[PDB]
């Protein structure tokens, strides 16, 4: 009944992605880790097809398209774990093929990333995140990527104004009960900031340790000067 | 940047 | 004629301070660091006293009202340099009597990080961000500091619910123009938090190191998990 | 944890 843009974000949503993890190699933190990174590699293919619908994106000059994703990928790739996990407890659904709880991630040596996943999670819990709020989100940390290197400063404004008011729009057509909701939304967006940044520096360090294979997609993002 | 640049610039 | 919780802000805003950088030592970095150290130190005694006068803080119990400080300290202090740069251009006013300018920086080992913090100013004046909105939104920094160590989670977030409310009230007021300013003033507290994150690590680095004399509050803070 | 401890317990 509400936003277009909100109703086209529904629609690009892209469909699963499965982790793949190999049954046969016995499990272990390198069996892990490499599976989360190919799962990523093919994530970000996705991500990227998936910001063109995005409205207003791919007007950008290709060297902002590719500013804002260089610094955003990371907060959308987390974004949709989070969304995922909204209905278990104490787990993370990076695929539905792939849930890791405490002990699975004690052993890959992501207790503390994962923790940090997990209080993301908490808050939209507790907010009743639903998909139309998602999707909003996922557009708007992209469109609000803070990205040092932009050229056309105005015109990715305007991309967050068109974003930001789909998401005013939503929130008082399908939640007067909460003239504050999105705000509230708004205000998760730091936290989510912040566990992004960890978790590209905590890959970044395996990358260095090179005991775990990367395709050259995961590879180019953390490479990226961000 | 190759290959974000490939992927994006393929649409 | 506003808001109550906005006028109470304004009213507690801190006093402003003083580097007062020693004439007897030459520049340097360990000079120009030791400095902001000890400015720092000076500013949380300052920041705490004012932390106790933001609406329902103090209702919070001492180990929330600690968490929250350890956790946004930080931000706290680079909203006030962002602030006070907004008259000038790529220039970081850490106190009246002690200006930054890109040189200055470099040689004091901070570019990168003051480069950041002018990402703010920049973003902050192109707003034409007001001293009522300066204050709501360094409250508002400190309530949503999120902090993995909270006790009563609901006691804090009602905290964030007064300021979050007393911003949307101001703007809706003063900003008619825009119904959106409320929610591009939070779009930017995600800037700050990585801004801010970044400098702690950082001047963690420095405290490691053991070149540059810090005081007790100020390193307690960083030591601060 | 003390410091600030005083401070705000005043």
């Amino acid at each position: 009944p509400y936003n277009k843009i909100v109703s086209h974000l529904l629609v690009a949503e892209p469909e699963k992605i499965y982790a793949m993890p190999d049954p046969t190699v016995p499990d272990s933190d390198i069996k892990a880790l490499t599976t989360l990174c190919d799962l990523a590699d093919r994530e970000l293919v996705v991500i990227i097809g998936w910001a063109k619908h995005i409205p207003g994106f791919s007007t950008l000059s290709l060297a902002d398209q590719m500013s804002l994703l260089q610094s955003a990928w990371m907060e959308i790739l987390i974004l949709g774990v989070v969304y995922r996990s909204l209905s278990f407890e104490d787990e993370l659904v990076y695929a539905d093929d792939y849930i890791m709880d405490e002990d699975q991630s004690k052993l890959a040596g992501l207790l503390d990333l994962n923790n940090a996943i997990l209080q993301l999670v908490k808050k939209y819990k507790s907010m009743k995140l639903e998909k139309e709020e998602f999707v909003t989100l996922k557009a708007i940390a992209l469109a609000n990527s803070d990205s040092m290197h932009i050229e056309d400063v105005e015109a990715v404004q305007k991309l967050q104004d068109v974003l930001h008011e789909a998401l005013q729009d939503y929130e008082a057509g399908q939640h007067m009960e909460d003239p504050r909701r999105a705000g509230k939304m708004l205000m998760t967006l730091p936290l989510l900031r912040q566990t992004s940044t960890k978790a590209v520096q905590h890959f970044y360090n395996i990358k260095l340790e090179g005991k775990v294979p990367m395709h050259k997609l995961f590879l180019e993002m953390l490479e990226a000067k961000v | 940047h190759k290959i974000l640049h490939r992927l994006l610039q393929e649409g």
